[PDB]
């Protein structure tokens, strides 16, 4: 995959790293919300009222 | 000499002002020939629905005769000198210029004054020009690009003067009388709203004293951009024309510099281009490879406080959709992922366009007049190069996001445009879910 | 290049069925029920399946 | 400074002007064109002109395209009937780069079968685009009718030759016409020693004085095209003098006496004698000017008229009558002086631009082998007498006529009827 | 064919109990399966490519 | 090198495509580069390749082999496709290297 | 002058736009200028 | 005959922010898109 | 007139899948098993269904 080992792809990554990080947070928040992890929801100020 | 040294050696534009407000500008270049013209800050956007064709009508009969050179005499005089007399009028500016030997600078200037101030509108001449203009409209219909751009202006700036075409409605042309044209000339052809520009063999002092001799005897609404579409479905036409734009910046907005660079990245293509599939522009390469487009081009049409920023393409019946897709995708790339190498290429393209467009006395005069009308000053090529050098990938991404990403566009279609995507689909294409 | 939605086989089928299908602009609410039927069917398949885990 | 003109030992001619402009423009003018094609390689020059971005020995097609577009430069080929000019224009700093590409395009082309086969359809596309305007078709028919060979060949590939231009024909054409003595390297914004060095590096392998075509033989025929268009385009010409002669200056002055083109937008062309002569009896949309083609061995002078289908004969006869009246001596000295002023102004305006100056210097280097200052050109223009113009008009009137027409015809006369 | 014989060996051992020879033969068989699929086959293909002069 | 030549000849004989009348470049997997190289082949070479491949397919259909003296000889095997494929791969590498910048 | 550019009209009759490759052709003065005055 | 056509009056359908033709829409674009996407976001939260 | 096997929609699908499908002429018996799999699947359904009527 040396085709992608170039300066442009390094720049391309930096442009999309913030976006990928944001989508990762959506997945993290979604997983915690859907599964009611409660390892993480205990820290959340208002959600921790439940359980 | 290097490129920077060559830029710094470009002769500067000398600007003076008459006592009545006329701005006299010149760029001497030591040539046997010279262009001298008058650029008036009058056009379609200064007209209402009652006289929407006044400016074009006046331009049509500007050379047909004056109070001092009745009938064809004026023309003969110009033709006697070997000078070429030309004129145009856009939605925002009017211009009457003469290309002539520098030795013929005085007479030419005199003629221009006579054309601007002492214009004689003979009633028979007015009727002749009315018939000519009606036939000109019937011929203008044949020109598809002009029709599609007029549709784009009408839909984008609907309810505002910018929606009005330069020529105006045929009914308006028929109604226009000598009184309307005289009133339009008296209101708009005023010294503070005109610039006398010259380039070539002219000397600034000579031009200034000539202007003081002839032009001394002279008189002392932010438009709303609307995302909409006009579809003129006509399956009989061989090809479909599409023009899609978004609200752009004004003349004075700095963002014009990076945006042009952005357009330079998108580029232009035509079926007669020899670059083919190897074109640097990804959209141009795709269009050449897939035969998606006969010709496409990005445009940045700026006005005083607004503008149209987008593209226009000619496509087959079954290709429009695809082309639009790729076009929009290109925009999105610039809004989200623009790299340094392509930005450098676009900057080089813009530098070449700027330096190349200013080759010739007539282009330099047009640049001087238009710059004085719009910017109020002549921007030297050194300043343009500095502004271009300020542009990088981050600036391009930011400006494209400001003007392109998630914006309502104005679309004009013409011909077999059944495949032209619905406006909801185009609007959805104006943003990326991944981003 | 091409468009994955209009090129990929499964994507071609889906795009021509539910995405770029030319549809009349004036079909009233009475044309919803068709899709509703499908919805109902899927529901009956899902719900019923979960009844088959205990029946 | 001034123009640095120089002739190399092999015959190559390099000229350089340093105007200190930010943009640099280099052209290579080659004495190759449709004139130097025979009946077996018709269309080769067209494909060669379209093939400026194919793979070469030094660089590939992708490399050429991307390198030229990266610095924003432009590479264009302008092919007239007896010359072919390549030209690269870009910024002053990057010009050297493009220079290499340029001399790879011409000195060391590499026509690969697949690339040429892909390019074949571009011939049809380009010819259709060119023929979108009737003037091109009428001129091709006019040159076919006027001459028997050489200049008879059109600027565009014949339809039957669209897919039949083999790479071997292109190689043969380049080898036998892209030679040192037939070339000229002109530069604006380029130092003379750099241009000489690049010419030595590339434009030295091919020995000069390549294959030379025959002299064009005047035919005086006719070609009438019935295409049903509302407007009839007609061109009626006769053999004028070759370029560079005094009689050529007389013919150009005569053309500007009759009227080459308008000088006022939407003007009545009052000083145009042909326009006024036609207008006196024709009250429909019309246009008439004096066609003047000057070539190395011969030339054509005549009248070109766009007219209504039912009024074409009247317009053609009126223009011919005006030319005949001028031939009989009805020519005022004031009219000659005005035409000389128009000619001088037009020439200076033409050379005013960078493209105009480049093509003018290239043509001068390719025809006369030397550069002539515009002052000398003006002096030659004013040296024409009224007698000379009258004699040129006489030669047109009393010479074998060749005519090409395109339109509904029906009311368009024939060469004999004129 | 070594891979196929290895799969047959794995099936036979999966049938057999977990005792002295079967444990070691199964470990070796699994290692050989993954080695053949991952390591040996690409290397052998490259060797064949070099033998065919391409 | 003589041992290398011998083992190469042995492997060529072992790889039985010569037994089908094929040449080495006929057996190459037609990826994008190979497809382009085939599309760049001159007409005579393309026709010869197509006929050889069709004959090999016909032979393999019947589970038969070409007569002993008709097998492609190792020393007279021509790498007709190799230059075209090399050029195509070089062009692809150049395009990728440009994209890297 | 020794160019086929005799008058502004005619030469550069059919020149196609382009970038990095833009062929053009040049015939001789062929009128059609001021023809557009009337349909 | 392309110049005698004018876009019909959509003022009866325009939002109150874009009713005046002498006022730019760049200022109200953020508000309008925010309103529409807030409706969409609340819908998505409920779903 | 037309051919139903080539024009009818379901007939088009069936013809392009199993009737007029261009197939290599040299594929050996090892290419049968694919179809065999399908047969097994069909069997495993039919037989399976008749086991569910009593299980
Ligand atoms: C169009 C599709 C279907 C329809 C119209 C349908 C209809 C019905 C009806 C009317 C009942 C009677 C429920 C009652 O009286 O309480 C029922 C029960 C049942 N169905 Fe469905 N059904 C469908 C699909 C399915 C599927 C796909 C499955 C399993 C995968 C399934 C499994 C069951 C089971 C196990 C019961 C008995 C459980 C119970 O009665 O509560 N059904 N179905």
């Amino acid at each position: 995959l040396s085709r992608f080992l170039g300066p442009r792809y390094r720049e391309l990554a930096r442009n999309w790293i913030p976006t990928a990080s944001m989508w990762g947070a959506v997945g993290a928040v979604g997983l915690v919300w859907a599964t009611d992890w409660r390892l993480i929801l205990d820290w959340v100020p208002y959600i921790n009222g439940k359980f | 000499a290097t490129y920077a040294q060559a830029l710094q050696s470009v002769p500067e534009t000398q600007v003076s002002q008459l006592d009545n407000g006329l701005r006299v500008a010149s760029e001497q270049s030591s040539q046997p020939t010279c262009t001298v013209g008058v650029w008036i800050d009058a056009g379609s956007r200064y007209e209402n629905e009652k006289n929407n064709g006044a400016g074009y009508f006046v331009e049509h009969l500007a050379f047909k005769g004056t109070k001092n050179r009745p009938g064809s005499a004026l023309e003969k005089e110009v033709e006697s000198m070997g000078a070429h007399l030309n004129a145009y009028s856009t939605r925002e500016h009017t211009a009457y210029y003469i290309k002539a030997l520098s030795k013929d600078l005085p007479k030419a200037v005199e003629l221009l004054a006579d054309i601007v101030q002492n214009c004689s509108l003979e009633d028979s001449q007015i009727e002749k020009e009315r018939d000519v203009i009606l036939q000109e409209l019937q011929e203008n219909d044949s020109s598809m690009r002009d029709v599609v751009f007029d549709y784009l202006h009408a839909t984008a700036f609907q309810g505002t003067p910018l929606a009005q075409s330069v020529e105006g409605p045929s009914e308006n042309v028929r109604k226009l009388s000598r009184a309307d044209l005289t009133e339009y000339v008296s209101q708009h052809y005023k010294a503070p709203r005109m610039v006398l520009a010259a380039a070539g063999g002219v000397e600034h002092r000579q031009l200034l004293d000539l202007a003081q001799k002839h032009f001394s005897s002279l008189s002392g609404t932010p438009c709303r951009f609307t995302g909409s579409e006009i579809r003129h479905r006509d399956d009989a036409l061989p090809l479909a024309h599409v023009a899609i734009a978004v609200e752009g910046p004004g003349w004075a907005n700095p963002d014009n510099v990076p945006l042009q660079v952005a357009n330079a990245i998108i580029g232009h293509y035509d079926s007669t281009y020899g670059g083919g599939t190897h074109m640097s522009s990804t959209l141009a390469s795709v269009a050449a490879t897939r035969k998606l487009c006969q010709s496409f081009q990005t445009f940045n049409i700026c006005y005083a406080e607004t503008g149209l920023l987008g593209a226009h393409f000619v496509c087959d019946n079954m290709s429009i959709d695809d082309m639009m897709f790729f076009l929009q995708g290109q925009w999105m790339r610039l809004c989200t992922s623009a790299t340094e190498s392509e930005v450098v290429r676009g900057k080089n393209i813009l530098r070449n366009a700027l330096v190349s467009h200013l080759d010739g006395t007539t282009p330099v005069c047009e640049d001087i007049g238009r710059s004085l009308l719009t910017y109020g000053r002549r921007i030297p090529l050194a300043e343009w190069e500095s502004r271009i050098a300020e542009v990088d990938a981050s600036v391009v991404r930011e400006v494209c996001s400001k003007y392109f990403y998630d914006q309502c566009p104005a679309v004009a279609g013409l011909g077999p445009i059944e495949q032209l995507p619905d406006y909801n689909r185009i609007r959805s294409g104006m943003f990326w879910l991944r981003f | 290049m091409t468009n994955i939605r209009k090129s990929h086989p499964l994507m071609k089928i889906i795009n021509n069925a539910f995405i770029d299908l030319p549809a009349p602009s004036n079909i009233s609410s009475w044309w919803n029920f068709g899709s509703l039927l499908g919805i109902c069917l899927i529901l009956q398949i899902l719900t019923g399946l979960f009844l088959a885990m205990h029946y | 400074q001034d123009l640095e003109f120089t002739r190399l030992p092999n015959g190559l001619v390099i000229a350089s002007l340093e105007n200190y402009a930010p943009a640099s423009r280099i052209g290579l003018f080659i004495k190759a064109g449709s004139r130097y094609e025979d009946s077996n390689n018709l269309g080769t020059s067209h494909l060669l002109r379209l093939a400026s971005s194919l793979t070469t020995k030094g660089a590939s097609s992708f490399k050429i395209t991307r390198g030229i577009e990266a610095v924003g430069g432009k590479l264009s080929v302008t092919s007239t009937r007896e010359s072919m000019a390549y030209t690269v224009e870009c910024l002053r700093d990057d010009i050297e780069i493009l220079m290499e590409f340029l001399l790879n395009v011409t000195a060391a082309p590499e026509f690969r079968r697949w690339e040429v086969a892909a390019l074949q359809s571009q011939l049809r596309i380009d010819k259709a685009v060119a023929f979108q305007n009737p003037q091109a078709q009428v001129l091709e028919n006019l040159h076919a009718a006027a001459y028997r060979n050489a200049l008879a060949n059109s600027l565009y590939c014949p339809d039957y030759r669209i897919g039949k231009v083999t790479p071997d024909q292109l190689h043969y054409y380049v080898q036998n016409h892209f030679t040192s003595a037939r070339m000229a390297l002109i530069g604006l914004g380029v130092s003379h020693p750099v241009l000489k060095q690049v010419a030595e590096r590339f434009l030295n392998m091919r020995g000069g004085l390549g294959l030379s075509g025959a002299k064009a033989k005047y035919r005086g025929g006719e070609i009438r095209d019935q295409n049903g268009d509302s407007l009839v385009h007609a061109a009626l010409v006769a053999e004028s003098a070759a370029t560079g002669s005094a009689e050529a200056n007389a013919f150009s002055v005569l053309q500007h006496v009759l009227g080459a083109g308008p000088h006022v937008k939407r003007g009545s062309n009052a000083t145009s004698s042909l326009y006024q002569a036609v207008a006196k009896g024709v009250h429909q949309p019309f246009d008439v000017s004096a066609f003047n083609a000057s070539y190395s061995d011969s030339g054509l002078f005549g009248i070109y008229t766009i007219s209504q289908a039912a009024s074409a004969g009247d317009v053609i006869k009126s223009a011919y009558d005006q030319v005949k009246t001028i031939a009989q001596g009805n020519l005022s000295n004031t009219d000659v002086q005005a035409a000389k002023n128009k000619l001088k102004a037009g020439y200076l305006m033409s050379v005013e631009s960078s493209e105009g100056f480049l093509d003018e210097v290239g043509s001068q280097a390719l025809v006369a082998g030397s550069y002539v200052q515009p002052s000398t050109v003006l002096q030659q223009i004013d040296s024409v007498a009224d007698a000379d113009v009258i004699n040129a008009a006489k030669k047109f009137v009393s010479g074998r006529k060749s005519m090409a027409a395109s339109g509904n015809l029906g009311h368009t006369p024939f060469v004999d009827e004129l | 064919w070594m891979l196929v014989a290895d799969l047959i060996t794995l099936t036979w051992i999966g049938g057999q109990p977990v005792e002295h020879p079967f444990i070691i033969i199964g470990q070796l068989a699994s290692i050989l399966y993954f080695l053949i699929i991952l390591v040996l086959m690409p290397i052998t293909s490259i060797i064949e490519n070099n033998l065919l002069k391409w | 090198s003589k041992w290398l030549e011998g083992i190469r000849k042995w492997y060529y004989n072992a790889a039985g495509f010569n037994k089908l009348g094929l040449m080495r470049d006929d057996t190459i997997y037609e990826d994008d580069d190979v497809k382009e190289a085939i599309r760049r082949l001159p007409e005579n070479l393309y026709n010869d390749r197509v006929f050889r491949i069709k004959r090999a397919l016909d032979l393999t259909m019947r589970q038969q082999i070409l007569p002993k003296e008709q097998w492609t000889k190792y020393e007279e095997d021509k790498f007709y496709l190799e230059p075209y494929l090399k050029e195509v791969i070089r062009e692809r590498k150049e395009r990728e290297e440009w994209a890297k910048k | 002058r020794h160019v086929v550019c005799r008058f502004p009209l005619g030469p550069f009759c059919a020149g196609v736009v382009g970038h990095a490759a833009l062929p053009a052709t040049s015939e001789s003065p062929v009128l059609d200028a001021k023809r557009s005055f009337l349909c | 005959s392309h110049t005698d056509i004018r876009v019909p009056d959509f003022s009866d359908y325009r939002r109150a922010e874009v009713l005046d033709s002498t006022k730019s829409s760049k200022e109200s674009s953020d508000a309008r898109k925010g309103f529409s996407y807030l409706i969409t976001a609340t819908t998505t939260v409920g779903v």
